[PDB]
């Protein structure tokens, strides 16, 4: 069975709720396992001397009606992040598409540059198909994602810190 | 994207 992982989200001071996500290990096992391990923190310290762990990290770029981006746990701004495989890993496949709200997909800087950054879609983002690896979807707490999305802005700056206060596997 | 944010709606 496909693993399921969670984020407990903080928006400013406020506990916003739990987002639960299913990871498509049956289609993107390598991408899924990276994300999964980053939720647990089980791989320890990486090559930048930072825990390979989403706990504490923020959704630094939120664009209402498009997506929420996070996973940059080494620099908090979109320039950092690393995979459990060592820096960046290969695009696993493009079998799955950006089919609608809730889809998890990998942020990158071009072909084969997958690290730790990801996005949760808040709409169908089909123009990204074949360039970003789709590896999961939100199955519970999508309303928490709606709430994150209200704190974001057109250019992506958030008017409140959106942070992953806790995370892990179920 | 992850480092240079560009035009349109990218990640
Ligand atoms: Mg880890």
């Amino acid at each position: 069975a496909n693993p399921k992982v969670f984020f407990d989200i903080l928006i400013g001071k406020m506990k916003a709720g739990r987002v639960v996500m299913e990871l498509f290990a049956d289609v993107t096992p390598r991408t899924a396992d990276n994300f999964r391990a980053l939720c647990t923190g089980e791989k320890g310290i990486g090559q930048a001397g930072k825990a390979l762990h989403y706990k504490g990290s923020a959704f630094h770029r939120i664009i209402p009606g498009f997506m929420c981006q996070g996973g940059d746990f080494t620099r908090g701004n979109g320039t950092g992040g690393e995979s459990i495989y060592g820096a960046k890993f290969q695009d696993e496949n493009f079998k799955l598409k950006h089919t609608g709200p809730g889809i998890l997909s990998m942020a990158n800087s071009g072909p084969n540059t997958n690290g730790s950054q990801f996005f949760i879609c808040t709409d169908k983002t089909a123009w990204l198909d074949g360039k970003h690896v789709v590896f999961g979807k939100v199955v519970d707490g999508y309303n928490v994602v709606k709430a994150m999305e209200k704190v974001g802005s057109e250019r992506g700056v958030t008017s409140e810190p959106v942070v992953i206060e806790d995370c892990g596997e179920i | 994207t992850a480092g240079l944010v560009l035009a349109x709606l990218l990640v």
